[PDB]
RNA sequence: UGACGGCUCUAAUCUAUUAGU
DNA sequence: ACTAATAGATTAGAGCCGT
C-alpha cells in the first residue's frame, strides 16, 4: 500500500480581500479584484458579424441559465459580476466587406493568402487607433468562418505578433462561436453544442474581455513570498529553439505581478531544448532585474520550472549571475508518464489534489481529476497526473507540490476551476507561439493582455 | 408584521461589508433595512430607526468591528435592540457579526459579550453560511421575489467548503510490480562464436550484445539449436553480476556503469514480455512509438473473460482492448500495463486507415468510464496470469520473471461524495 | 481562435553499443 | 572525428474527437 498525500487547494483573491477556490464563484459572489469603469468594444468584421456581436453582448448582460445549474454555476450577468458596463451600442464598428475577402482568398500562394488577411484586419484596427478619436478598449475581430479553414503561417498567430508593436489588445471571436445556434452541419444540430455550457461560454469570454480591458478578475495569494516563479518553454523554429519565460511573484503589497520575461533566446545547437551560457545568463538576469525593480530587494530564491530538464552549463550560468543569498530550484513538469489510478468502486475519477511522493526529489501530482465543488470533471476519463521532479537545487518536495498546484490558478484565458499544467508554462507557450509567428521585435510587450 | 432584518454598522467604513451583506440577504428573499440603503432622505431618522427596531425588526444583525462598538450612534441601536429583545422573549435576536481581524471577543461591550457571534474575520462566504444556518434554524420567514436567484445563490453559499471527506479510498493503478527476477545477470562473450551482426532479436530468450558481451539472464548453453557451437563456449568468459545489486544501484563497475545495466534490464524486460506474448498467442498491433496486443475475435470465450468483454464491436468494426506493457525500475521495478481500443472491421484485420481508428478510438472512449476502464484492464492481465497470483517472463532455460498479476494499489485519506 | 482535456500520427535530440567511413 | 544500425529515454510538434 502506497500512501497518497493530499494537497490543499490554494485560494485566489477577489474583491474585499475575500477568498474562494473557484473563480466562477468568487467572481459571482464577491466580484473582481480590481474594477474598471467600462469596456468600449470595437468590432472588425462583416455586417453579419456586427449584428451577432451586438446580439451576444446584449445577451450576456442578463443572467444566463444552463441546463445543469447545479454542477457548473450560472452566469449572473456581465455588469452583475464585474460591476462595469459593456454596452453593444458603443461599438466602434470597422466594416470588412465580404467581397474584400474573396479577392485576397483567391491568391495562389499560401504565404500571400495568410499575410494579406492579417494585413486586412490589423490595418483597419491600426488606422482606427490613429485617426478615430474613440478610446477603444478591446478590439473584437469577429472573423468569418471562411477565414479559418480556407486559410490553412497561422492567421491567429500572425495577427497577434504584428499588433505587438502597437500594443493593441484584441480578442478574436469566431462567428461560429457567438452564433452557435445559427451554424449547423446540415443535420440541423449545431456544429458545436453550447446549450448546456452557455454560462461556461459567457464566463470565459467575459473574464477574457474584462482582463484585456485592464481588469484583474482575480489574483493569487497562496505562494511563498520572496520567490520568483519563472517558467521556461522552448519552441521549434525551422534547427532553432526559442525560450520565452513567464514570471509570477508577490510584490511588497502582496500583489501578484504575473508578467512575461520574454524573447527568442535562440539555440542553433544540434542538442535541442537547452540554452547557451550567453543566452541563459541574459534570461535569468532579466527576471532578476524585474523583481529588483518591482520589489526593491532581490529574490531570496528563484523557482525555475520547465517541461525540459536542465543540463550543467546552463545551470552553471544561472549560478554565475545569481546574487548571494538566492537559491535556485529547477522543476521539471511533464505530462507523459502513464500512472492511471482507477477508483476501486464508483464511476467518478480520482479527485484532484492527490499526490504520490515517489521520493525526496520527485512526485506525481493530480492537477486534473474530479473537482467536488464544480460537481462535473473538467476532464471525462481517468486523468493522467503530472510528474514533478526537483531537477536541481535544494527544495522541499511537499512545498514544491503546493506551489505547482498554486500556479494552476492564474489562467485568465479561461475561467475554469484549474488548469492541468501550471499556467506560467502555458502562457509562456502562448507567448512563444505568438512572438516567433513574425519578425523579431526589439522589445516584446510584457502584458499577457496582448497575447492571450 | 415584523419581518425585516435590521442591520447596524459604523457609518463610514462598514458600508462595503454591509452593502454586500444587505444585497445577498435581499437576493435570498430576507427583508433587510439598512440605515443607508433604505433610509429616505429628509426623514427624521431616529424617529424611523427607533420605530422600526421596535416594530419592523424580527432579527437584529450587528456588523461588529473595532469602531462599530465605539460608535455612539450604533450602541443606541443596540440599547433599543436589547429592550425590544426583552419584550419579544427571543434570546436569539441580536447577532453580533464579527468582521474585524483585530477584534477578538475581549473588548466587546457586556451587552453583546453574553451573545454568540458569527465569525466573518477569515472569510465572508463561510460566515454568511453560518448565518443562513442560524436564520433557518429559527425559521425566519423570507419571501421568494426571484425564486431562481434565491435557490442558486443559496446553493453557491451552501456549497462553499464541502466535498473533502476524510474517508479512506483505494485506487487501482496500471502499475504491476515485479515479484520475481533472476538472481544473476550474465554477459556472454559469444562474440568469438557469434556471426557478424547476428540478429540478437531472433533468439528464443532476450540477449543484448553489450559491447562484445551478450547481456542476458539466460543460461550459457541455452541457444544450442538457434546459435551453433553454443556448447563449445567456455563459461569462464561469462561475466556473472548479482541482479539485486544492480537494482540497489551499487554495481558501479568500471566495465559497465550501473545506469546502463538497468536500461538493458528494461530492454530485456520489454523484449521478454513481447516474447511471452507469442507464447500466449495474442494478436499484436504496431503503433506510433509502441507495440500493441489484444485477443482475436473468437479466441476468447464469447470474447469475454472474468465477466468482462475484452473484445467488443463498434459501428462496422470490432473494438479490442489494446495493451502496451512498458518496463520501469526507478524506484520500484514495475511493468506499467497501458489501456487502448483497437478496431477490426471483420474482427481480425485492423482498419489500416489511422484516421478511422483514431476517430473510432475516441467514439469508443466516450462510452467507457473510470470503472469500466478498470474492469477491462484488470480482466486482460488476469487472462495473462500464468500463476494464480502472478505471470512469469521466461528469460532463460531456468530463469524466470514472475510479476504480480494484480495491479499495485494506492491508498488515499481523502474522498468525496461521488454522487 | 470562448476554452479545456484526451488521444493519435510523426519527427528529432540525448545516452549506450557495434558497424561503417 | 564523421555516418549507419539496435535499443531506452526525452522532447517536440502536428493532427484528429470529446467536454
Ligand atoms: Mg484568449
Amino acid at each position: 500500500m502506497k500512501e497518497l498525500i493530499y494537497i490543499h487547494e490554494p485560494n485566489i483573491l477577489f474583491a474585499n480581500g475575500q477568498k474562494c477556490a473557484d473563480p466562477r464563484d468568487g467572481l459571482a459572489l464577491f466580484g473582481p479584484f480590481t474594477k474598471i469603469y467600462g469596456i468600449k468594444s470595437g468590432v472588425v468584421g462583416t455586417q453579419y458579424g456586427l449584428s451577432i456581436f451586438k446580439n451576444y453582448i446584449n445577451h450576456i448582460q442578463k443572467p444566463i441559465y444552463n441546463a445543469n445549474n447545479i454542477t457548473r454555476p450560472m452566469f449572473p450577468g456581465f455588469e452583475a459580476v464585474f460591476g462595469c458596463k459593456w454596452d453593444a451600442d458603443n461599438v466602434v464598428f470597422k466594416e470588412v466587406t465580404k467581397e474584400e475577402i474573396e479577392k485576397i482568398l483567391y491568391t495562389e500562394s499560401n504565404h500571400k493568402r495568410t499575410y494579406d488577411l492579417v494585413s486586412l484586419f490589423i490595418n483597419k484596427i491600426i488606422t482606427a487607433n490613429k485617426n478615430e478619436d474613440e478610446k477603444v478598449d478591446v478590439w473584437f475581430l469577429v472573423i468569418p468562418d471562411e477565414i479559418y479553414q480556407y486559410c490553412r503561417a497561422q492567421f491567429h498567430d500572425q495577427l497577434k505578433a504584428r499588433l505587438l508593436e502597437h500594443t493593441i489588445p484584441t480578442q478574436i471571436l469566431r462567428e461560429s462561436t457567438l452564433a452557435w445556434r445559427d451554424f449547423k452541419n446540415k443535420f440541423g444540430a449545431p456544429k458545436r453544442d453550447f446549450s448546456k455550457i452557455e454560462g461556461h461560454l459567457a464566463w470565459t469570454i467575459s473574464t477574457a474581455a474584462f482582463y484585456k480591458a485592464g481588469g484583474k478578475p482575480w489574483k493569487l495569494s497562496d505562494i511563498r513570498s520572496g520567490v520568483c516563479y519563472l517558467g521556461l518553454v522552448y519552441k521549434q523554429i525551422e534547427p532553432k529553439n526559442a525560450c520565452c519565460a513567464a514570471q509570477m511573484f508577490l510584490d511588497n503589497g502582496d500583489g501578484t505581478v504575473f508578467k512575461g520575461e520574454v524573447g527568442p533566446w535562440y539555440n542553433q545547437e544540434k542538442h535541442e531544448f537547452h540554452l547557451n551560457p550567453k543566452e541563459a545568463k541574459a534570461l535569468l538576469t532579466q527576471a532578476l532585474n524585474s523583481y529588483k525593480e518591482q520589489n526593491g530587494v532581490f529574490p531570496k530564491e528563484i523557482f525555475i520550472h520547465a517541461k525540459t530538464k536542465f543540463n550543467g552549463q546552463e545551470w552553471n550560468a544561472f549560478q554565475e549571475v545569481t546574487p548571494e543569498g538566492t537559491n535556485l530550484v529547477g522543476v521539471t513538469i511533464t505530462k507523459t508518464k502513464p500512472l492511471k489510478l482507477f477508483k476501486s468502486e464508483g464511476n467518478y475519477p480520482i479527485m484532484r489534489g492527490n499526490a504520490f511522493i515517489v521520493n525526496e526529489r520527485s512526485a506525481f501530482l493530480w492537477t486534473v481529476g474530479y473537482v467536488p465543488k464544480t460537481e462535473s470533471t473538467l476532464s471525462m476519463e481517468v486523468p493522467n497526473p503530472i510528474f514533478i521532479e526537483i531537477n536541481k537545487g535544494e527544495a522541499d518536495i511537499e512545498q514544491v507540490l503546493k506551489d505547482v498546484l498554486a500556479l494552476t490558478k492564474l489562467n485568465y484565458n479561461a475561467c475554469i476551476y484549474a488548469d492541468g499544467v501550471p499556467v506560467t508554462l502555458r502562457f509562456a507557450d502562448k507567448i512563444g507561439e505568438i512572438l516567433t509567428a513574425s519578425t523579431e521585435l526589439k522589445a516584446p510587450p510584457l502584458a499577457f493582455k496582448y497575447y492571450i | 408584521a415584523r419581518n425585516k432584518i435590521f442591520i447596524s454598522h459604523a457609518a463610514p467604513d462598514d458600508n462595503d461589508f454591509t452593502k454586500w451583506l444587505a444585497l445577498k440577504l435581499i437576493a435570498l428573499g430576507y427583508e433587510v433595512w439598512c440605515d443607508v440603503l433604505f433610509l429616505d432622505k429628509g426623514a427624521d431618522f431616529w424617529k424611523v430607526i427607533d420605530k422600526e427596531i421596535r416594530e419592523g425588526a424580527i432579527k437584529f444583525l450587528l456588523a461588529t468591528s473595532e469602531i462599530a462598538i465605539k460608535r455612539d450612534g450604533v450602541l443606541k441601536e443596540i440599547a433599543v435592540a436589547e429592550k425590544v429583545k426583552k419584550q419579544l422573549k427571543d434570546d436569539n435576536f441580536i447577532i453580533p457579526l464579527i468582521i474585524d481581524e483585530n477584534l477578538s471577543y475581549d473588548d466587546l461591550p457586556p451587552e453583546i459579550i453574553r451573545l454568540n457571534a458569527v465569525d466573518f474575520k477569515k472569510s465572508w462566504a463561510v460566515g454568511l453560511q453560518d448565518l443562513l444556518k442560524a436564520l433557518d434554524d429559527q425559521k425566519v420567514e423570507k419571501n421568494s421575489p426571484d425564486p431562481d436567484k434565491s435557490n442558486a445563490l443559496y446553493q453557491q453559499i451552501f456549497l462553499h467548503n464541502k466535498g473533502i471527506i476524510e474517508r479512506e479510498e483505494i485506487y487501482d493503478s496500471n502499475w504491476f510490480s515485479i515479484l520475481s527476477f533472476p538472481k544473476e545477470l550474465r554477459f556472454h562473450d559469444y562474440e568469438k562464436l557469434m556471426p557478424k551482426g547476428f540478429d540478437v532479436r531472433e533468439l528464443t530468450y532476450p540477449a543484448v550484445r553489450y559491447k562484445n558481451y551478450l547481456c542476458t539472464f539466460a543460461w550459457e548453453y541455452d541457444f544450442m539449436h538457434q546459435l551453433p557451437k553454443t556448447e563449445t563456449y567456455n563459461s569462464s568468459q561469462t561475466i556473472r553480476i548479482p541482479t539485486e545489486e544492480i537494482l540497489s544501484g551499487k554495481y558501479d563497475s568500471p566495465f559497465i556503469g550501473n545506469f546502463e545495466c538497468q536500461r538493458l534490464i528494461v530492454q530485456l524486460l520489454n523484449k521478454a514480455f513481447e516474447l511471452r506474448m507469442k507464447e500466449k498467442g495474442v494478436r499484436e498491433y504496431p503503433m506510433s512509438n509502441k507495440m500493441g496486443y489484444w485477443f482475436e475475435k473468437g479466441k476468447l470465450e464469447k470474447d469475454k473473460f472474468n465477466k468482462v468483454l475484452l473484445v467488443g464491436k463498434q459501428k462496422d468494426k470490432h473494438w479490442h482492448f489494446g495493451i502496451s506493457a512498458a518496463g520501469k525500475l526507478y524506484p520500484f521495478p514495475v511493468l506499467m500495463i497501458s489501456s487502448h481500443i483497437f478496431f477490426t472491421k471483420d474482427g481480425k484485420e485492423l482498419i489500416e486507415s489511422k484516421k478511422i481508428q483514431h476517430a473510432a478510438r475516441r467514439r469508443q472512449g466516450k462510452n467507457w468510464w473510470n470503472d469500466d476502464w478498470r474492469n477491462k484492464l484488470l480482466a486482460f492481465v488476469k487472462y495473462l496470469s500464468d500463476d494464480e497470483n502472478s505471470f512469469y517472463l521466461e528469460v532463460g532455460s531456468e530463469e524466470k520473471i514472475y510479476i504480480s498479476n494484480e495491479p499495485v494499489q494506492f491508498v488515499g485519506k481523502v474522498s468525496y461524495n461521488m454522487p
